[PDB]
RNA sequence: AGGGCUACACACGUGCUACAAUGGCGCAUACAAAGAGAAGCGACCUCGCGAGAGCAAGCGGACCUCAUAAAGUGCGUCGUAGUCCGGAUUGGAGUCUGCAACUCGACUCCAUGAAGUCGGAAUCGCUAGUAAUCGUGGAUCAGAAUGCCACGGUGAAUACGU
RNA sequence: CCUCCUAAAGAGUAACGGAGGAGCACGAAGGUUGGCUAAUCCUGGUCGGACAUCAGGAGGUUAGUGCAAUGGCAUAAGCCA
């Protein structure tokens, strides 16, 4: 994984729209296809829809759900069996 | 005696004051304790019924009854008569004697413990208890062991209501979870 | 009780780690060596812990010391 | 008897598989000892087209055939394998 | 020969012998048999009651046997009610690290299932 | 931009590593060839168990650097065990390349320690510095060989015959 | 040849009426003395499961009787020495 001492990787874009989810209060799901970024503890609570090559599918983040990297929420090949 | 000892003043006298058992007979005491372990597989070779016979009379002290089943099942293939297990009934001095080992050697001997449950009551207070291994007691020695074999150990008391029986036990400091 | 039936069932000396020692009746018919009686024994003493959960939020703050 | 079946400009359906298994189930009462064997079939511009590679013990027998449809195709290609295999038994129950 | 509640061999080298103990490996072993100031080359059957236990004290300052298969499970289950790839993985008993299915993968799902 | 070519009831082909004692492990110690390097090959010194990090000599090279060959050899140990054989699998903890290693990298340490006891029918390679076996380099290439193309070490067996 | 019903509350009582058994077995499964009490469900308990063996409770013969059915059977005619 990434080295420690260059810290954790968020996109940009991803890191500044979750200020305005904590700090001016919504309540809304966010967009985004940054499968890259880690998840932060100012991202608990808040729903985020993350792509999974066709699709958003919302990743209600918790305490569990941090340091781990969003797309590891989203599933991007469907299989039933044979 | 050890325990019967220590029961005759230490524990008698504690349960008195925190039940308010007017009369002592009232106090709950231990009665016996027996020591069951089927085993099925003698139906197959008898050796192996035997073979436990010695583990019990070497865990306890005297020979085990040899039990028989008490009517024919088809379920596991057996007729009423068939030697299938064996116990020991312990009632006085060493009753309290193998009572002493069990809690100051055996018991903390499981492997990986977290104490007893504090659940097994049958609900008028006689606690009923397993063990997986019988490496768990020293009287056996573990490099001259044919199988892993287990045993029921059940506590027959004179508590009249589950909770009264747990009291009794606790009071010799009984490893409860 | 009855006669020569029973194996012998006597004394010995059964002394642990921490020097506790306690004369007991039992058949292995010599003086035994062990090492957690009673005494000696995390749950009986007071001990065990049960698994430091929840973590992740700490560990992360640790890991990196970020703004 | 393993099959194995390729289609080179050709949709294997589940007409065309379980047609031709069954007709290369008859090769076996032609010489009992045959192994794994590839099929082939081809579209080029008009010509239907036919080939399979047979391992049989001690050897390795090939055909092709042309039809004007592929059924028509496997089946002139059965007739030229059967011959062939029988050739083969024949070279070796040879007393 | 009797640590961390189970039987050592007797008759092995002190460095081999312990090893026994689940969560122990090797290097540990060599730390172990220095830390608690007892040669390598020794068996575990010429010792004295004294060494043996120096030794006892020693292993308990690791996670072992029944405290650490716990843990293990505890970060399995954590993976699977966290329902990452990774969890999921271990749910329907596939690499966990990236290998190929297509072939091979047979020491996750076991010996074959044939067709029909 | 994100995903896919890396999917997995399964079938086939080509390889690697094994199943041990002509061997595993620890210490000690010999003898090659061929090839690469410019903003690249990067010593010595310091740090770290380690992958590595920091600092920074020399070299467009029969001069400097990659870069200490390995099998071998001596001394010790293991004593025929699913083992001190094997190293798949998985948890934990890291490093490096790169905007970025969740899907999907290579490597490191700690723990884990699977199948496998020499492989049915069939079937392949090779006639001499060959097969067998042991190490080394390169092209591609930010990073990503068990493949490919090259290089030496040790070094057999057997051909009556058609 | 045995047991029940038909058979009309003593005995007996027919039909190619309705239903079932026997053509043995035991030197103990006989004699006596001493002792003993069933089925089944629930609760707790190593492997152990709806069902094996252990402990407690409810229950009260719903068990048992070498083999049919009927009548008996606790003072047991049931179970063990
Ligand atoms: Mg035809
Ligand atoms: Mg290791
Ligand atoms: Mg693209
Ligand atoms: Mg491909
Ligand atoms: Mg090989
Ligand atoms: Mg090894
Ligand atoms: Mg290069
Ligand atoms: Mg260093
Ligand atoms: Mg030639
Ligand atoms: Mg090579
Ligand atoms: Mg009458
Ligand atoms: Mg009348
Ligand atoms: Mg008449
Ligand atoms: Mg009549
Ligand atoms: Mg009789
Ligand atoms: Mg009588
Ligand atoms: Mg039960
Ligand atoms: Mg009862
Ligand atoms: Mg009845
Ligand atoms: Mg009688």
């Amino acid at each position: 994984p990434r080295s420690l001492k260059k810290g954790p990787f968020i996109d940009l874009h991803l890191l500044k729209k979750v200020e305005k989810a904590v700090e001016s209060g919504d309540k809304k799901p966010l967009r985004t296809w940054s499968r890259r970024s880690t998840i932060f503890p100012n991202m608990i609570g808040l729903t985020i829809a993350v792509h999974n090559g066709r699709q958003h599918v919302p990743v209600f983040v918790t305490d569990e759900m941090v340091g781990h990297k969003l797309g590891e929420f989203a599933p991007t090949r469907t299989y039933r069996g044979h | 005696a050890k325990l019967h000892d220590y029961y005759k003043d230490e524990v008698v006298k504690k349960l008195m004051t925190e039940f308010n058992y007017n009369s002592v007979m009232q106090v709950p005491r231990v009665e016996k304790i027996t020591l069951n372990m089927g085993v099925g597989e003698a139906i197959a070779d008898k050796k192996l019924l035997d073979n436990a016979a010695a583990d019990l009379a070497a865990i306890s002290g005297q020979k085990p009854l040899i039990t028989k089943a008490r009517k024919s099942v088809a379920g596991f293939k057996i007729r009423q008569g068939y030697p299938i297990g064996c116990k020991v009934t312990l009632r006085g001095e060493r009753m309290w004697e193998f009572f002493e080992r069990l809690i100051t050697i055996a018991v903390p001997r499981i492997r990986d413990f977290r104490g007893l449950s504090a659940k097994s009551f049958d609900g008028r207070g006689n606690y009923s208890m397993g063990v997986r291994e019988q490496i768990i007691f020293p009287e056996i020695d573990y490099d001259k062991v044919d199988r892993v074999r287990g045993l029921d150990i059940t506590i027959t008391t004179t508590a009249k209501s589950d909770e009264e029986g747990r009291a009794l036990l606790a009071a010799f400091d009984f490893p409860f979870r | 009780m009855k006669k020569d039936i029973h194996p012998k069932y006597e004394e010995i000396t059964a002394s642990c780690s921490c020097g506790n020692v306690m004369k007991i009746r039992s058949t292995v018919g010599h003086d035994l060596n062990l090492d957690v009686c009673s005494k000696c024994h995390p749950f009986f003493t007071g001990k065990q812990r049960d698994v430091a959960t929840g973590g992740r939020v700490d560990r992360f703050n640790k890991r990196f010391n970020i703004p | 008897m393993q099959l194995n079946i390729t289609g080179n400009n050709v949709e294997i359906t589940e007409a065309l598989r379980e047609f031709v298994t069954a007709k290369f189930a008859k090769l076996e009462q032609y010489f009992d000892r045959i192994n794994q064997v590839y099929v082939v079939l081809k579209v080029e511009k008009v010509t239907h087209t036919s080939d399979a590679t047979l391992h049989v013990n001690g050897g390795e027998i090939h055909a092709s055939a042309e039809g004007q449809d592929m059924y028509a195709a496997i089946d002139g290609l059965i007739d030229k394998l059967a011959r062939q295999l029988t050739k083969h038994k024949d070279k070796l129950k040879q007393h | 020969a009797r640590i961390a509640g189970i039987n050592i061999p007797d008759h092995k080298h002190a460095v081999i012998a312990l090893t026994s103990i689940y969560g122990v490996g090797k290097t540990r072993s060599k730390a172990i048999l220095a830390a608690a100031g007892i040669a390598e080359d020794v068996k575990i059957s010429e010792l004295s009651e004294g060494q043996i236990d120096t030794l006892r004290d020693e292993v308990a300052k690791f996670v072992v046997e029944g405290d650490l298969r716990r843990e293990i499970s505890m970060s399995i289950k954590r993976l699977m009610d966290l329902g990452c790839y990774r969890g999921l993985r271990h749910r329907r008993g596939l690499p966990v690290r990236g290998q190929r299915t297509k072939t091979n993968a047979r020491t996750r799902k076991g010996p074959r299932k044939p067709i029909k």
